[PDB]
């Protein structure tokens, strides 16, 4: 993964339980950004008709 | 039984594909408002030569 | 005695009956022929299934059957 | 009026056995093939398991042949093969038959724990199967002549009998021979034989059996049944639907497992039939007919003989029986769950703008969501031609829809729901607010209700269709209208964590800061000095403030003056309502006291000044917090200066204790003893150092020199306030944590040393591991057991619900504070509160009348009592109730999310449970398999007894096993003496007088006893003592009437002693038994009236006990129930929940009481 | 996820997906329950009845909801409609009395 | 929006009918037969039968009284219709 800046402190209860807030410094870098690589089939098969 | 061990079985997962969606029921009772005021339209004899 | 599942109970009840002898078999078959023949000769002796059996071949000739359905053949 | 011959809405049901005439009316056509498709062509062959003409057509309103394929042609019956043209729907419905041609008996009734076949025919059940199986002859109808009628012969008996009596004797062997038993039975002969028998021995093991077994006898006779019709002539067909052959990908098929079974039934049955016209020998015919019973068998219940394999498949095939029965324990499919549509799920985030009153949806799950809502909407206005096109637009998702989405959402509620639902806030309503993202939205205040954290937990959603559900969810389900938790009347609103930091650092004082010892005029200048950062946050500072007290009548009066406060607390009372007093705000605002001040709010203002009030709170506990800059550091946990000299001291001790075991001064365990004591006292000493410290150790300068006030270190104000950690894991942080237990439980004599702000070597950690595994898997087991518990407990419940509305009795249990060992374990004012009473109470002084008779005692009224010194209150409870099947709301108390008298009609049983299973996962004999053995009544490992009568006592007989105690009362004979083993020390003095239910000798006692002995109130009392003793000592706040309505439930049934009406022994519902008493006290008889003596029923026990049959059929083990329910020909009424909620109707409470009783009164009536 | 009205399995007709369009969320004895406590008798109908189990209510329904009209006609849930067959199979008669 | 249904709990008692007696107006609103008792906010049937309840201007008893006139309504309508059906004898 990607180590960050990190502050401690409730910021207006957007943190609450486990909540995390993080900048949009973050999801403009892309750095969190992930690939994903779907694999989708087509099937030709014989039917009477 | 499939996977899991659980009462997921077989069976459980074969859809029924001869029902027809809901989507298209209404469009089926909502056609019948259609083809009825249009027919309300042409004259009253065009209209029975058209249903008939 | 009964352990139920009917293989068992089937399996048991069967091993009572005694293999047959050679000549056993003789016996038995010879009494079959002793039935089988009293009954045809008891068949034999009735008018009704000979008059019948007339009636028939009458219907044989004249297109209403074929001689397969009445004999299988004789001792022909 | 013609009463009704077709379709009308159906009350009750009805279960009994089968006719073959029956069987055959339900039956369209005789399955006669064991074949199912062509194989080439799929169409059915005709006559099979899968048949066009007696089941239905393949395709809808279509012949087989294809002679006639238009929806025109219908009612016909084509000439080719008669099929007649209809939906394939009736292939679903449509049933069949097979004639079997030796008789078979049904695995059901003759497997079944109490055989019926045999316990009717009084015959044991290894007997009829040896018959069944042609193992042996049995007779039927002996007449006169050597032998019984019941009697059981062998091959040469039956030959060497039948050699001397040709006639007048009759013996069969097979299933033949068990019909003919059961059909030459005359049921009445033996009815009256029984009774003469019954009434002329004296002997208790001889008319126990007798009269059980008339009764049985009798009651199958009322049924309707006939006992032939346990051997099955005629075998029905499942519709071929249900059991379908349908095909899959790859042109594979798949198919039931009863169409193996069925065509088995049918080849064998065919190959019989066959068989006997060819004459064949007996051995033959009888293993044809044997194999013919074992097939029948493993069709209708398979695994009771021999557990039949499916084709190719090693895996038993599943039958009819496990069609039914379903899996996972009992579950029904009404129980295990059940797919719904209109409804979505995903992760959950905070949310803290929302209002409390609603919450966020993302956009496009709203969308599908409302779809046809949508659809409707959009072609109403016109923007769509027709559906279609409206499809069309909202899969293309034009811009136009978005506001027509915002029109259907707008005063349309949504259900939230979490995974771990226990009590009925599990399920919460809230407007939808629509949201950019794919996260749902939760309002913080309500994640305590849910038990839902913020690391990754999903929530899922439900729309309310219906009209009524919407009103159903807004006026029930919705959020702002349950503020209170159902198990008691505290707030469940209560601010959680950051809220409350932020409130714990708004008021506080520190010594000396910005604007120190000046005056204001009021609040809105105080904050106006504190954000121009002129004034500290915390100063004390002299105040004008008006507040309101609406101690007037209806009226609130207003009073200004001059408070000794702080800068926060100022700014703090500008969001405090009306007529609550400012010393609310005026202390350190804890977690605890930030919910009283909720709570008076509530009972003062009422609902929605509380609704909008707790709002507030929780917007400026986060603002404030946020501006407060609460962080946690490494050097915010202060360890103890003098923790490595209390370390050496105690270490010191240890090989103190050592060099005296190496001179053998002490023992070994003693010596361990010792050594644990002083690590312990170790531990003690190292957790208050540090607790002073990081407390107090502030030290700060005020004009003066020094001065010292409570810390305003992070952690600590985080512990203090009750934000989040606690003494417990602090003590863990700074100072030594405990001493581990090695998983036998010997607890390790060297502790861990370190900390967590420490290092932890090797071992410490090593030691720790095991520590947290059986936590996890402890708390994670726990989880289970509650669940269990909540079960067992709604099943004993349920159907209890309020009912009529005051039953109007004076009875009732005295209410005194729970005073335990030293002071006041819980008052007097909370056991008696939002409860009623029984009957007026006094003042030390009398003809003056607090309280009236039955009133409602809320805050005041509580308050009005605690003015006055009355230490004794009786007060109603619904153990007591004098309603019968239900309780009156009078009765119960007004204990719900509002503070009114509980409404008629709201379903209490199920709450009760909920309530008492919530806090479950939170309870460590003791412990929750305490709380189990209570409901449970089991008796006790090593039970004490209690007097059985009052009176003087002596020593009688001797020794063997058992010293026997005689007894004797003042007046009355002594004919009562217990046996008590005379190895067990005993109490009870030999020389003195002992009260009915005094102690004879020590330990816990089956509650049982003391029900018996010490009467109802008393055992009752027992039990609600016992289990909130458990309870209250994990600190979980549970009202006294849940677990009282329990017990109600607990003591249903009861067994009588008296005559006149019904049996001696049996025990019965005590609402049947004193409804006919009071009615039997006038009118009818005279008096006749019966005693009866209550009896004590554990929770488990009297869940077995229901009417309805189908209620039975889904917690309990299906196959018997079903089975004994239909020898008896039971008919179930429905009237109560489990079963309305199988049968799919609306339920016998809440909104639905308004049906279920304008029905109820118009059944059995005009 | 999120599910409106999607395909049917055919054994008994329940909400299932086929299309990797998600079958509704399972809706359980202790939810039931939840339902209960409340005095929501139309919600735990439509929930067990017209918007799942009952193979005439769902659709008869979705007309009603796209007319403007919010209401339920209920009948019978097909499970247990399948249950009386299941029983009736065997030896065992069940009926429904009166009216 | 209506946030809480307490005042109208506070018209009628029992809460459950109040949900019965709101949903039975709330139809009366939503399939047309009528129109509401007071202003529409954009509020959905649902919310303006509450409304309604809370003014106290609708209830199980005005409602009952209401639909029995209207029968009598509809009875005058058909009075010289149903009366021509004397050919029953
Ligand atoms: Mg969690
Ligand atoms: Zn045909
Ligand atoms: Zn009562």
């Amino acid at each position: 993964g990607q180590n960050m800046r990190v502050a401690f402190m409730p910021w207006n209860g957007y943190n609450f339980e486990d909540s995390i807030l993080v900048s949009e410094r973050v999801v403009q870098e892309d750095r969190f950004t992930t690939i994903h690589i779907q694999e989708l089939a087509c099937v030709s098969r014989d039917t009477k008709l | 039984p499939i996977g899991d061990d659980e009462d997921s079985h077989l069976g459980d997962f074969i859809e029924d594909t001869t029902l027809e969606l809901p989507l298209d029921s209404a469009t089926t009772e909502s056609l019948r408002a259609a083809t009825h005021d249009v027919l309300a339209g042409l004259t009253a004899r065009e209209a029975k030569v058209l249903r008939m | 005695g009964r352990t139920t599942d009917p293989v068992r109970m089937y399996m048991r009840e069967m091993g009572t009956v005694e293999l047959l002898t050679r000549e056993g078999e003789i016996d038995i078959a010879k009494r079959i022929e002793d039935g089988i023949n009293q009954v045809q000769c008891s068949v034999a002796e009735y008018p009704e299934a000979i008059t019948y059996l007339l009636e028939q071949y009458d219907r044989v000739e004249a297109e209403e059957a074929r001689l397969s359905d009445l004999i299988t053949g004789f001792v022909d | 009026l013609k009463a009704q011959t077709k379709t009308e809405e159906f009350d009750a049901i009805k279960i009994a056995l089968a006719s073959p005439d029956m069987i055959r009316s339900w039956s369209f056509g005789e399955v006669k093939k064991p074949e199912t498709i062509n194989y080439r062509t799929f169409k059915p062959e005709r006559d099979g398991l899968f048949c066009a003409r007696i089941f239905g057509p393949v395709k809808d309103y279509e012949c087989l042949c294809g002679k006639y394929k238009r929806l025109k042609h219908r009612g016909v019956i084509c000439e080719k093969c008669g099929v007649e043209v209809t939906q394939t729907k009736v292939r679903r419905e449509r049933m069949g038959h097979i004639e079997l041609a030796s008789p078979t008996a049904h695995i059901w009734f003759l497997k079944s724990l109490p055989s019926r076949i045999g316990l009717l025919l009084d015959m044991p059940l290894r007997d009829i199967e040896r018959v069944l199986y042609f193992e042996s002859y049995v007779v039927i109808e002996g007449g006169m002549t050597n032998l019984e009628r019941q009697q059981i012969l062998t091959e040469e008996q039956y030959l060497d009998a039948l050699e001397e009596f040709g006639d007048e004797f009759d013996a069969k062997m097979g299933a033949e021979a068990i019909q003919a038993l059961l059909k030459s039975m005359d049921l009445e002969q033996e009815c009256e034989q029984l009774r003469e028998e019954l009434n002329e021995t004296n002997s208790e093991t001889k008319r126990k059996k007798l009269t059980k077994r008339i009764k049985l006898l009798e009651a199958f006779v009322q049924s309707g049944n006939k006992p032939e019709w346990m051997i099955l002539t005629v075998l029905p067909v499942l519709p071929p639907d249900l059991r379908p052959l349908v095909p899959l990908d790859g042109g594979r098929f798949a198919t039931s497992d009863l169409n193996d079974l069925y065509r088995r039934v049918i080849n064998r049955n065919n190959r019989l039939k066959r068989l006997l016209d060819l004459a064949a020998p007996d051995i033959i015919v009888r293993n044809e007919k044997r194999m013919l019973q074992e097939a029948v068998d493993a069709l209708l219940d398979n695994g009771r003989r021999g557990r039949a394999i499916t084709g190719s498949n090693k895996r038993p095939l599943k039958s009819l029986a496990d069609m039914i029965k379903g899996k996972q324990g009992r579950f029904r499919q009404n129980l295990l769950g059940k797919r719904v549509d209109y409804s979505g799920r995903s992760v959950i985030t905070v949310g803290p703008y929302l209002r409390l009153h609603q919450c966020g949806l993302p956009k496009k799950m709203a969308l599908e969501l409302f779809k046809p809502f949508i659809y409707g909407k959009l072609e109403l206005r016109g923007l769509a031609t027709t559906i279609k096109a409206a499809k069309k637009m909202v899969e293309r998702e034009e811009a136009v829809v978005w506001d027509i989405l915002d029109e259907v959402i707008r005063e349309h509620p949504v259900l939230l729901n979490r995974a771990p639902t226990l009590h009925r806030l599990g399920i919460q309503a809230f407007e939808p607010v629509l949201i950019e993202g794919k996260a749902i939205q939760l309002h913080p205040l309500v994640c305590a209700a849910y038990n839902a954290d913020f690391d990754g937990d999903q929530m899922a959603v439900h729309v309310p269709l219906t009209l009524e559900a919407q009103l159903e969810a807004r006026a029930l389900m919705m959020s702002t209208n349950n503020i209170l938790s159902p198990a008691n009347g505290e707030p469940i609103i209560v601010p959680s964590q950051d809220v409350v930091l932020g409130l714990y650092y708004m008021t506080r004082d520190c010594v000396n800061a910005k604007g120190e010892g000046m005056v204001l005029t009021g609040p809105k200048e105080a904050e106006r000095l504190y954000r121009s950062g002129l004034a500290s946050l915390h100063a004390r500072v002299k105040v004008r403030i008006t507040e309101y007290e609406k101690d007037a009548n209806g009226e609130l009066v207003a009073k200004t003056s001059l408070k000794d406060t702080t800068v926060g607390r100022a700014i703090l009372w500008m969001i405090v309502p009306k007529g609550l007093p400012y010393s609310i705000v005026n202390q350190a605002l804890g977690k605890k006291a930030i919910s009283k001040m909720l709570n008076t709010c509530y009972r003062i203002l009422g609902l929605k000044p509380t609704v909008i009030f707790a709002d507030q709170i929780m917007y400026t506990g986060f603002a404030y917090a946020a501006r407060s800059g609460a962080s946690v550091g490494i050097d915010d946990m202060v360890i103890p200066e003098k923790k490595h000299e209390i370390i050496s001291e105690a270490e010191a001790e240890v090989a103190e204790i050592q060099e005296q075991f190496q001179s053998g001064l002490v023992t070994a365990g003693e010596r361990y003893n010792k050594v644990i004591d002083i690590w312990a006292a170790a531990n003690d000493r190292v957790s208050k150092a540090m607790m002073d410290n990081l407390q107090t150790e502030t030290v700060i300068n005020r004009d003066g020199q020094e001065e010292k006030q409570v810390s305003f270190n992070s952690i600590y104000m985080m512990a203090d306030s009750g934000a989040r950690g606690s003494a417990a894991q602090i003590r863990q942080l700074a100072g030594m944590r405990g001493l581990m237990a090695k998983p036998d439980g010997s607890i390790i004599e060297t502790p861990i040393t370190a900390n967590f702000r420490e290092g932890l070597n090797v071992l410490q950690y090593f030691i720790s591991t095991h520590g947290a595994r059986k936590g996890l898997a402890d708390t994670a087991l726990k989880t289970a057991n509650s669940g269990y518990l909540t079960r067992r407990l709604v099943d004993v419940a349920q159907d209890l619900v309020v009912t009529e509305d005051d039953c109007g009795t004076h009875e009732g249990i005295m209410m005194t504070p729970v005073i335990e060992g030293g002071d006041v374990k819980e008052p007097l004012r909370d056991r008696v509160l939002g409860r009623v009473t029984a009957e007026d109470v006094l003042k030390p002084g009398t003809a003056d009348i607090l309280v009236p008779r039955n009133t409602l005692l809320h805050e005041q009224w509580c308050d009005l009592l605690e003015e006055n010194s009355v230490d004794a209150v009786k007060v109603r409870s619904v153990v007591s109730c004098d309603t019968d099947f239900g309780v009156c709301a009078h009765c119960y108390g007004r204990d719900l999310a509002r503070g009114h008298i509980i409404n008629k009609g709201e379903a209490i049983g199920v709450i009760a449970a909920q309530s008492i299973g919530e806090p479950g996962t939170q309870l460590t004999t003791g412990g929750l398999p305490r709380v189990a053995d209570l409901f449970e009544a089991r008796r006790p490992k090593e039970p004490a007894i209690l007097a059985e009568i009052s009176g003087i006592v002596s020593f009688g007989k001797e020794t063997k096993g058992k010293r026997r105690l005689v007894i004797t009362p003042v007046d009355g004979s002594d004919p009562y003496e217990e046996m008590i083993p005379k190895w067990r020390q005993l109490n009870v003095f030999e020389g003195e007088r002992v009260e009915r239910g005094d102690v004879i000798s020590d330990g816990p006692e089956a509650p049982h006893d003391i029900l018996r002995l010490r009467g109802v109130h008393a055992v009752t009392r027992y039990i609600v003592n016992e289990v909130q003793d458990v309870y209250r000592l994990q600190g979980v706040k549970i009202n006294d009437k849940h677990i009282e309505v329990i017990v109600r439930q607990m003591l249903r049934k009861a067994t009588i002693v008296n005559a006149g009406s019904s049996d001696f022994l049996e025990g019965e519902q005590v609402e049947y038994s004193r409804v006919k008493i009071a009615n039997r006290e006038l009118e009818a008889n005279g008096k006749v009236g019966a005693t009866y003596s209550r009896d004590l029923l554990g929770i488990t026990k009297a869940s077995l006990a229901t009417e309805s049959f189908i209620s039975a059929a889904s917690f309990q083990e299906t196959t018997r129930v079903l089975t004994e329910a239909a020898v008896a020909g039971k008919r179930d009424e429905l009237r109560g929940l489990k079963e309305n909620v199988i049968v799919g109707r609306l339920i016998p409470a809440g909104t639905g009481y308004a049906y279920h009783q304008d029905r109820m009164r118009r059944r059995a009536a005009g | 996820h999120a599910r409106s009205t999607g395909s049917y399995s055919l054994v008994t007709q329940q909400p299932l997906g086929g299309k990797a369009q998600f079958g509704g969320q399972r809706f359980g004895e202790m939810e039931v329950w939840a339902l209960e406590a409340y005095g929501a008798a139309y919600t735990l109908q439509e929930m067990l009845t017209v918007k799942s189990d009952d193979v005439n209510g769902r659709t008869k329904m979705y007309k009603n909801i796209v007319d403007g009209n919010h209401q339920m006609e209920p009948g019978m849930p097909e499970s247990f409609n399948v249950l009386l067959k299941e029983i009736r199979s065997l030896g065992i008669n069940i009926e429904l009395e009166d009216e | 929006a209506r946030v809480t249904v307490q005042d109208a709990v506070e018209k009628i008692g029992n809460r459950f009918d109040l949900v019965l007696v709101a949903a039975r107006r709330a139809r009366q609103m939503q399939v047309g037969g009528k129109d509401p008792l007071v202003p529409e906010e954009n509020d959905k049937t649902t919310v303006i039968a509450l409304r309604e309840i809370e003014e106290g201007l609708i209830n199980n008893q005005i409602l009952d009284v209401r639909e029995r006139q209207e029968q009598q309504e509809q009875e005058a309508a058909e009075l010289q219709a149903v009366t021509a059906i004397a050919e029953g004898r």
